[PDB]
């Protein structure tokens, strides 16, 4: 359970990005600026 | 109203008519300087 709880909670982590929710970096920023933001949240959640 | 070039800025803080969905949206109206147009933005302390 503790391994799951760590795995669940790190979805909330910003990983140095603007948001930790994709529907606010996409629906507010421009699609050139949305790319680098959605780039890092993939890499940050991958190494979780 | 966004379909106009009589205005100058349209700076919202496209995707910025996709984010316009919230509670009671205001229309705070005021006369600024051209040096104060730059300081109508979140922050600008």
């Amino acid at each position: 359970a503790q391994a799951l709880n760590t795995l669940v909670k790190q979805l909330s982590s910003n990983f140095g990005a603007i948001s930790s929710v994709l529907n606010d970096i996409l629906s507010r920023l421009d699609p050139p600026e949305a790319e680098v933001q959605i780039d890092r949240l993939i890499t940050g959640r991958l190494q979780s | 109203l966004y379909n106009s070039t009589f205005f100058s800025t349209f700076k919202c803080y496209a995707t910025k008519l996709n984010d316009l969905c919230f509670s009671n949206v205001y229309a705070d109206s005021f006369v600024v300087k051209g040096d104060d147009v730059r300081q109508i933005a979140p922050g600008q302390t």
